[PDB]
């Protein structure tokens, strides 16, 4: 009788960590720190 | 409910009366439905004034 499932390993509680880990890379970009940002009202901006 | 009027008559002495039962009728009015519909985009609902 050890830790194998068929020899008593079915009595051990199952442990889970509900938190999720992000596995993507993402992107870090810096245009918006230098560029000119405007707020529009319709669907087209002219100049 | 609709009906008509009883039809009297001028009768002599010792004269049998006539059967003057009225005749009823019932109007009927069914109810019908009308609908109108116009969709909109999410874009226009925000941009248009």
């Amino acid at each position: 009788m050890g830790l194998t499932k068929a020899d008593g390993g079915y009595l051990v509680p199952f442990q889970l960590d509900p938190t999720v880990i992000i596995t993507s890379n993402g992107s870090l970009n810096d245009i918006r720190r230098f560029a000119r940002q405007v707020v529009a009202t319709g669907d087209v901006w002219h100049g | 409910v609709s009906s008509a009027a009883v039809q009297w008559s001028w009768d002599a002495e010792f004269e049998e009366v006539s059967d003057d039962s009225p005749e009823f009728g019932q109007p009927e009015i069914p109810v019908k439905k009308a609908q109108g519909f116009v969709p909109i985009s999410i874009e226009a609902l925000q941009d248009e004034a």
